[PDB]
């Protein structure tokens, strides 16, 4: 199927600034990717889906964006609370099969 | 086992010719059809699109010089007042390019005052 | 309508090395191409359908990418059966408003 | 009353990514513009685009096909009894479909939650057509 | 309260296990869920799904192994044989699909607080 390659673990910036992380894919999927945050032990909470919008609820300081393979999430005026792990996830549906994917992403902040 | 054409007998100008792109095995009334054509070594231009049933489209090459048809065994194409410059290799092919495009092997239409 | 160009007229390259061919539209074409290779006197194969995907027999040296109004393939390693003149075509299928499809002008290579 | 036995599902693929209205699960959509009859609509799906064909909804496409819509227009689909049970559409398998009167013609709404059948089919409305995308 | 799951055990392996996830406020008849697997100390990976309807599909690596039932108001997990490399956490979650212009994506949107599944014998 679909597998995902991620940035690699340590991960920060200053306190209040602007991260990115990328996640690449291996066949293109049409602008269809999703990325979900968890605290340890918390479950994942849905942050932008579509690869390019913004989900509801969630602060508009988030931006992703991206095409192709490889896409980009990316984060302004950062907050110590958002310093948990951040995951990016795919989705490719067959003719009469469907399929999904996840990866490993990390921390974003300790400085 | 692709579709074959034939009909591209040589002949002279201001006379009506026929072309005949006929099946193999897949049904021809699934897929739409249409015309591509070839000139000696040069770049490869459109013709036109016939759909199923009577719908058609034309390039603004002929200005309905060309009539393209359908018929549920075989597609055809008419021309009217075809010319000195107006001698290719004319092409058949299923429209929607992917794993199921296939293209015909040609069939010389030539001019010949 | 609508006109294809591909800029590089005829190339040359080194065996089993890199090429690159160029096919730009005039409006947003919106991620329809196509990509056909054909040895003299033979029907043109079809290589690469919707931008990048490849049908079969094509390994994956072939690939090419783009998007919006211009475009471009990439051949992996250059090989004895790979000097062919390239077209790329567009397409468009309407049925409410206008069919049509344009192709290019060609892409000639060699190699050694 | 027979399926036309020469408008059948399609083995390619393509949809056009100019005017489609929406996509979900790898399926391009399309809402004709067109009000045809209902056993006109096999030729209108076949006419409109390449590797289309008309289509009945399985119930996890429903509420989106739905959700899409206005509040009054209605809908065509691609659900019919060709024996003396069991409405399949084109692609295969088995539906649940709110009945009240008989033969072979079924529709959608907005507040609708499964096809439901529809009286005298000489009616015209708008039909819904598929098209896979380029996964397949 | 969407969706909880119950039914974490501590148990050697071979043994037949079950679990489930219950939901409210909605109809499961309309929506699909789904499962997900995340070891401790890894990232996640996705299980299954049951659908709309009956029908229902798996990811490659899983061997037969997890299988999943519909009951008439939750979801019933069943496995057939745990290894050490199976415990872990579950997450049930629940396809939402929301949408851009012209488009409608699929994502797990609410997620279940999760149960812990352990094998130590």
């Amino acid at each position: 199927d679909v597998v995902m390659t991620q940035t690699p673990s340590p991960v920060s910036a200053a306190v209040g600034g602007t991260v990115t992380i990328k996640c690449q894919a291996s066949q293109n999927i049409y602008r269809d990717l999703a990325w979900y945050q968890q605290n340890p032990g918390q479950p994942p909470k849905l942050l932008i889906y579509g690869a390019s919008n913004l989900a509801s609820g969630v602060p508009s300081r988030f931006s992703g964006s991206g095409s192709g393979t490889e896409y980009i999430l990316t984060i302004s005026d950062l907050e110590c609370a958002d310093a948990a792990t951040y995951y990016c996830q795919c989705s490719a549906y067959g003719s009469g099969y469907a399929a999904h994917a996840f990866g490993g992403g990390t921390k974003v902040d300790i400085k | 086992q692709p579709v074959k054409e034939s009909g591209g007998r040589l002949v002279t100008p201001g006379t009506p010719l026929t072309l005949t792109c006929t099946a193999s095995g897949f049904s021809l009334s699934s897929y739409w059809m249409s015309w591509v054509r070839q000139a000696r070594g040069k770049g490869l231009e459109w013709i036109g699109t016939a759909t199923a049933g009577g719908s058609a489209w034309y390039a603004s090459w002929a200005k309905g010089r060309f009539t393209i048809s359908r018929t549920s065994t075989t597609v055809e194409l008419r021309m009217t007042s075809l010319t000195t410059e107006d001698t290719a290799t004319y092409f058949c092919a299923r429209d929607p390019p992917g794993h199921s495009g296939l293209w015909g092997r040609g069939t010389l239409v030539t001019v010949s005052s | 309508d609508l006109v294809m160009t591909q800029t590089p007229a005829s190339v040359e390259a080194a065996v089993g090395g890199t090429v690159t061919i160029k096919c730009q539209a005039s409006e947003s074409i919106g991620n329809a191409l196509a990509w056909y290779q054909q040895k003299p006197g033979q029907p043109p194969k079809l290589l690469i359908y919707d931008t990048s995907n490849l049908a079969s027999g094509v390994s994956s040296r072939f690939r090419g990418s783009g998007s919006g109004t211009q475009f471009t393939l990439t051949i992996s390693d250059l090989e004895c059966a790979d000097a062919a003149t390239y077209y790329c075509q567009t397409y468009y299928y309407s049925g409410v408003t206008t069919t049509y499809q344009a192709f290019g002008g060609g892409t000639e290579v060699d190699v050694k | 009353f027979q399926v036309p036995q020469n408008y059948t599902k399609a083995n390619c693929t393509y949809c056009n990514t100019r005017e489609y209205t929406f996509s979900y699960k790898g399926c391009c959509f399309y809402f004709t513009k067109k009000k045809h009859t209902w056993n006109g609509c096999f030729q209108a799906c076949a006419e409109l685009y390449p590797c289309t064909y008309f289509y009945g909804p399985t119930p996890d496409i429903l509420p989106v096909v739905t959700r899409n819509l206005n509040a009054i227009e209605s809908l065509w689909v691609g659900v019919y009894r060709v024996g003396e049970g069991n409405w399949t559409s084109l692609d295969g398998g088995t539906f649940k479909v709110y009945q009240i009167f008989g033969s072979h013609c079924t529709y959608v709404s907005k507040f609708s939650t499964v096809p439901v059948s529809h009286h005298e089919c000489s009616f015209l409305k708008p039909c819904l057509c598929v098209s896979q995308r380029s996964n397949s | 309260q969407p969706v909880e799951e119950s039914g974490g055990r501590l148990v050697t392996p071979g043994t037949p296990l079950t679990l489930t996830c219950t939901v409210s406020g909605f109809s499961l008849s309309t929506y699909a869920m789904s499962w997900v697997r995340q070891a401790p100390g890894k990232g996640l990976e996705w299980i299954g799904t049951i659908s709309a309807s009956d029908t229902t599909y798996f990811a490659n690596w899983t061997k037969g192994r997890f299988t999943i039932s519909k009951a008439s108001t939750t979801v019933d997990l069943k496995i057939t044989s745990p290894t050490t490399e199976d415990t872990a956490t579950f997450f049930c979650a629940r396809f939402s699909a929301y949408e851009s212009n012209r488009d409608y994506f699929d994502t797990f949107d609410p997620w279940g607080p999760g149960t812990l599944v352990t094998v130590s014998s």
